[PDB]
């Protein structure tokens, strides 16, 4: 169908216009809800780390698609292996808080910590990027932060995600005329 | 167009803000983004202190660039929002710590219908720079095309957005106006030389908190 | 056969804040009564409502005092619970155990000259932005109150919570140079012969101050 | 009741699992501050 | 909703499981999608 | 034109063929010839043996010729039906020895406004031949005009016609298209420098009978 | 159905458990083998 291009007005033709038949479509897998709530691992510091959703690498499935989002809003549930016990603290807690054990400690247990986190933040959702120094985010977007004796592998899974005002989401630029690549195959 | 010889019919659309009107012949209508109508306006963060201000909810104006035909595809100019005042908003953010407002946006690129390229007018949150292979993508953002064969005006309406209710405007500004060159200008034999593109901009539903000591 | 279950990794350490109890050992204990015992208090709030405590000024006093020169300020403090004027307060006291908080503060005022000692006030609330007011005439443009001594000693203001946020820190960043809540200013706007008298400062919780998501950050 | 979060019923006996409170023949803090005068004293103009 | 398959009730209060939402005083993308213009603009033949 | 700036209204006309359509914004309407449907497919010369092939009812396309100012008066180009078919249309002339089909033909010259000058577009049976003074009565048979001011498209439709009710296309062409120049192309400043006229053609209603034997 | 044998339900759902059947829009040796001949084609005596 022809339409008067410069309005962002939607238009979406089928394959009726040429005798076909659209079929049937099940997005259950393209739901952000669903799409989200997996693990994803970020390197972590020694001792403290700051629990920040923007560690995410952003070539990651949970990376890129957060990035895809202006505000967004979740709960949390983190995997971690570390030696000695594990704190954490909420939004807002002086980091000297980090070394008392009445705020949330999981004693060792091998072979990792895994804990369900509720948002603390003080905004009632956060941002992939904010309009401020114009990289920097403001100190008040994250989810708390943990220290153990040593951590060395952190994982974030986000929980009941929202997701609000879509940005660009960008596959690889290929060199040539289609991105190819070796996909998994029986053997010879 | 969807209307019917010159820039015409249900193609005029007559915009007021206050005391001010703009006129337009050649529409293409109005693209309202991310929402229809503000969300809650009266929240805790204020505690029902906020009063709307409903002098400065009129035009003002300002020249964004010049398009000439030496620019490419992906020459930008970008506008963050809220930008310099010199009349009754503009002294608003003097005079209040918390305010907020959605924005009534209007961009004209007046040549004439011998002209041919297209401009992309989008109105952007929280954007300070942008890559070139995201531009690509601008249209996921409340926009309208600028095409000389059809119209002369794009206009975009969107609410106040932000991770807070009210903001501070002196340290973060949430919208960005961007104007995107998708194809060059021609202007052949009959076109005009160069077309200069103007914003005609609104402050809608303006609130504000938090008063502030005089200077004196 | 018996049945299966999936002993899962991740889960079952000692938890110091876990939602769950531990197996008794020794059972059938009886209390002695201990109904209708005076003065018992189930929410700290309650009480910071309730007993309103002492502010903190120069020196060390719970009063600021009637100065007789042309500068009008009897004392300007950052809106903090962190700030050294709240520092001796049940509030502050309660606060630094919370990350966050939301809602009003009150501060009251009372007069202790003699019967022959008048003067009038001048309480107003500074937001952040702009350098806070010097004068009570640059103050007048904030929210404030204005009020006289008399028959009643005392008067209370609410201090306003006003943010971009929901919720405010309790703790103050050592990277926050100026207070990110704003002042309270406190101006006399003048006296009639009250040279030396005391104006006693105290604050307790509003009707909707609030505070959330516990923290023990003390090391000492 | 307190920082207890479980759905389920307690395996073992109240009797056990805590102590049984008696009685013999009340929030002070709670009247106190419902009980404040939140008025204006004196006349209100404009 | 989200990634989760267990058909048994979640042990622990809902309280504790999640943080709690809270409302004051709606899916844009849906709407927009399915306000898509899918018709023909003029007139059709055969 | 009968509708409403630039090519428009109900002057936009889309035209479906099997799995190929064709949209023109300056549509002046279709020219049905002779009939509104086709006469009886079932008829005894068959004996019952004929079938209706769907699959070639769809558009083919050839470049008829380039009209440019020095073309005058009387100038024409001839176009025989069918023609030439690389496609399923044309397979079944070498599978069938009997067949009958009608023609849905669109003919195309695309300068612009600035254009002056005009084509007349018809579809006249048994015609090898003509003389110049015939040209004149040219508008006896079903056709159209192509006249830049107005439109770019001719579309004219027309059943099977012939002495037989089935035909053997291999020696007998029933259908003729032809273009003829009426008003000699104008350029002046603004007009394209010459138009190339093409055709965008769909048999219709294919019967064809009495298959013959592979090559094999 | 398969060689499983436990009495009580599966603690997840179908949907992740196993991949879900689409219909469009039948075991055919079994009717090929109840079809068989089984009788006595001629006259039979005694």
């Amino acid at each position: 169908t022809t339409s008067a291009g410069e309005s962002a007005d939607p238009v979406t033709t089928t394959v009726e216009n040429y005798g076909g038949e659209t079929q049937i479509q099940r997005r259950q897998h393209t739901d952000v809800s669903f799409i989200m709530d997996r693990f994803v691992k970020v390197t972590p510091q020694n001792q403290i780390n700051i629990l920040d959703l923007m560690q995410v690498p952003s070539h990651t499935l949970v990376g890129a698609l957060l990035r895809a989002s202006t505000y967004y809003f979740s709960d949390l549930e983190i995997a971690v292996k570390h030696e000695g016990d594990l704190t954490w603290v909420p939004n807002g807690a002086p980091e000297k808080a980090l070394d008392n054990t009445t705020n949330p400690t999981a004693y060792h247990k091998a072979p990792l910590t895994r804990l369900a986190l509720p948002y603390t933040a003080p905004h009632r959702v956060l941002a992939t990027v904010y309009n401020g120094e114009c990289r920097t985010l403001p100190t008040s977007f994250n989810y708390g932060a943990i220290k153990a004796t040593r951590v060395t592998e952190l994982l974030y899974r986000m929980k009941r995600a929202e997701t609000y005002c879509p940005r660009p989401l960008l596959a690889i630029h290929p060199t040539e005329a289609r991105h190819k690549q070796k996909i998994v195959a029986p053997v010879k | 167009d969807k209307k019917t010889t010159t820039l015409l019919e249900d193609r005029i659309l007559t915009t007021r803000n206050g005391h001010t009107t703009s006129t337009t012949q050649s529409s293409v209508g109005v693209t309202y983004g991310y929402a229809t109508a503000e969300d809650f306006v009266s929240g805790p963060n204020t505690s029902g202190l906020e009063t709307r201000v409903v002098q400065a909810e009129r035009f003002f104006k300002t020249h964004l660039f010049d398009w000439v035909t030496s620019d490419s595809f992906g020459r930008c100019h970008l506008l963050e929002l809220p930008t310099d005042h010199k009349g009754v908003y503009g002294s608003l953010t003097d005079s209040y710590a918390y305010m907020r407002n959605g924005w009534d946006v209007e961009v004209t690129a007046v040549g004439n219908q011998f002209n041919g390229g297209c401009l992309l007018v989008a109105m952007v949150p929280e954007l300070c720079s942008i890559q070139k292979r995201e531009l690509y993508q601008l249209t996921l953002f409340p926009h309208q095309f600028i095409n000389p064969r059809t119209n002369m005006t794009a206009h975009i309406t969107v609410p106040f957005v932000g991770v807070n209710r009210y903001d501070q405007y002196k340290v973060h500004k949430p919208w960005t106006l961007v104007v995107m060159v998708v194809a060059p200008l021609t202007v052949n034999t009959e076109g005009a030389p160069q077309i200069k593109v103007y914003a005609n901009i609104a402050p809608t539903n303006v609130h504000v908190a938090g008063e502030f000591p005089s200077k004196e | 056969g018996i049945f299966p279950v999936a002993c899962s990794d991740g889960y079952g350490g000692l938890v110091t804040t876990d939602p769950k109890t531990a197996d008794p050992v020794y059972g059938k204990v009886f209390n002695p009564p201990r109904n209708q015992l005076p003065g018992r208090f189930t929410n700290l709030l309650d009480v910071a409502e309730a007993c309103p405590t002492f502010l903190r000024f120069e020196g060390g006093v719970p009063y600021v005092t009637t100065k007789t020169d042309s500068d009008r300020v009897l004392a300007q403090f950052d809106m903090s619970l962190a700030a050294k004027h709240m520092s001796n307060t049940f509030l502050a006291g309660l606060a630094q155990y919370y990350t966050q908080y939301s809602g009003t503060i009150n501060l009251h005022f009372m007069f202790t000259g003699p019967t022959d000692a008048k003067a009038r006030y001048m309480v107003a609330y500074a937001p952040p932005g702009m350098e806070p007011p010097k004068t009570p005439e640059a103050a007048a443009h904030c929210i404030h109150a204005e009020w006289d001594t008399g028959l009643n000693s005392k008067f209370t203001f609410s201090i306003p919570y006003l943010s971009a946020a929901d919720y405010t820190y309790t703790a103050s960043d050592v990277a926050e140079t100026t207070n990110v809540q704003g002042w309270v200013c406190l101006f006399q706007i003048t006296h009639g012969k009250a040279d030396g008298d005391a104006l006693v400062v105290l604050a307790s919780a509003g009707k909707d101050f609030e505070l959330r998501l516990p923290v023990d950050a003390r090391a000492e | 009741s307190g920082n207890t979060g479980s759905i389920i019923n307690n395996y073992y006996m109240q009797q056990y699992q805590n102590s049984m409170d008696t009685q013999l023949g009340n929030d002070w803090f709670s009247k106190l501050a419902s009980s404040a005068f939140s008025g204006l004293f004196g006349a209100l103009l404009a």
